């Protein structure tokens, strides 16, 4: 393990991730400026964070 | 019918913030409160 030094716990599950459900200023995630994605995230309730 | 309620704001059960400055009014679920 120590001579591969694999860092687990970095892929994201999904958008139910708990790490991407609050905002951090070490992980970093965008979208698109203008596009579907945008007023995806726009109109949900939940995703207002 | 109508009734006043009281409300402070706290912890992750009250969580007040200004009007939307994009829409103009309260945004999805959120409902407006005063303050003197």
């Amino acid at each position: 393990a120590f001579l591969v030094l694999d860092r687990p716990e970095e892929r994201i599950t999904g958008i139910n991730d708990p790490r991407l459900r609050n905002p951090s200023d070490k992980f970093i995630y965008a979208t698109v400026k203008q596009s579907s994605v945008d007023i995806y995230f726009r109109r949900q309730v939940e995703l207002s964070t | 019918d109508h009734l006043s309620i009281v409300t402070l704001e706290e912890a992750p059960f009250v969580i007040v913030e200004s009007v939307d400055p994009l829409s103009g009014t309260c945004m999805r679920n959120t409902v407006p409160c005063q303050k003197r």
